[PDB]
């Protein structure tokens, strides 16, 4: 299915992103992700249909502590700003 | 650095293929390279697989991550000498990266 | 050691699935993992473009290698937990490996 | 095309090789070759028909010595003991 969404993009942009904006016939993700020594980065960007309900649900048991953040409005991810797990 | 097309040109001198290949004198083949992170973004196509593993790798990292590989590829001309030295034109498919993807 | 299949079974409650996917328990999905190395065996069932990269690589070791990843990918069928309390079944392709080679 | 040609295999054997041989529609091979440390090691098995070219006709360039030779009678990799190309001085 045609690409129907446009997204923000940040840290996952693709190689000719226009503007920070992104297409996709799925979702927007925001995502806040924290590495081995408690610094944490926000990311985000267009994620398509297939597969998306594994990513948009994430696995609980992941070693890194990250919270990702679905949408399906234009533009919605752009001020999403999801928190790591308490 | 995540997946994307990286350049690469395959001057046929430069392999030492000047002798049996007599057209063209090179081609663009480029090649595929870069992390495939959590989450695999809309462009880099990936299959259910490739998702699943990714997530498998982020719980225990013993499971590799999915591998930035060509998923469009399209074909050249080329024209050739064989066995006896004769000029044969042959269409080579899957020669050329168009896209890339995490597989 | 060379590309080939190796074994991964996905165990949905040891990922934290089982909330949402009420069937199957989990499933092999397997993994390819492996080099591909010069030359590039029938086994392998490596594009042109792989067969290219190889020896490029040979040449100038600034290229990367082909990468071994999955050829062949199968279905499976699972019933989840939809957005509203629902039962429902749905065909997920390319969940499983069933083949590896270099691309 | 399906795989009409039988072969030797030794370091490049398919998963499910038997006895030593495996199938192919391209050719049967054997490659000597010569890694970073001087070592020396001869390997041989099928290789399918496309890109068999570039394959058996290998680079000139490669940055380690090796030499492969290809051929299409049944096994006739058997016994094929290439030579190494020549040191360069």
């Amino acid at each position: 299915t045609l690409p129907f969404l446009k997204c923000y993009c940040s840290g996952h942009c693709p190689d000719d992103a226009i503007n920070n904006t992104c297409i996709t016939n799925g979702h927007c993700f925001a995502i806040i992700e924290e590495d081995d020594q408690g610094e944490t980065t926000l990311a985000s960007g267009c994620m398509k249909y297939e597969g998306s309900d594994f990513q948009c649900k994430d696995s609980p048991k992941a070693q890194l502590r990250r919270t990702i953040e679905c949408c399906r409005t234009n533009l919605c991810n752009q001020y999403l700003q999801p928190t790591l797990p308490p | 650095s995540s997946c994307k097309r990286h350049p690469l040109y395959v001057d046929f001198s430069d392999v030492g293929w000047n002798d049996w290949i007599v057209a063209p004198p090179g081609y663009h083949a480029f090649y595929c390279h870069g992390e495939c992170p959590f989450p695999l973004a809309d462009h880099l196509n990936s299959t259910n697989h490739a998702i699943v593993q990714t997530l498998v790798n982020s719980v225990n990292s013993k499971i590799p991550k999915a591998c930035c590989v060509p998923t469009e590829l399209s074909a050249i001309s080329m024209l050739y000498l064989d066995e006896n030295e004769k000029v044969v034109l042959k269409n080579y498919q899957d020669m050329v990266v168009e896209g890339c993807g995490c597989r």
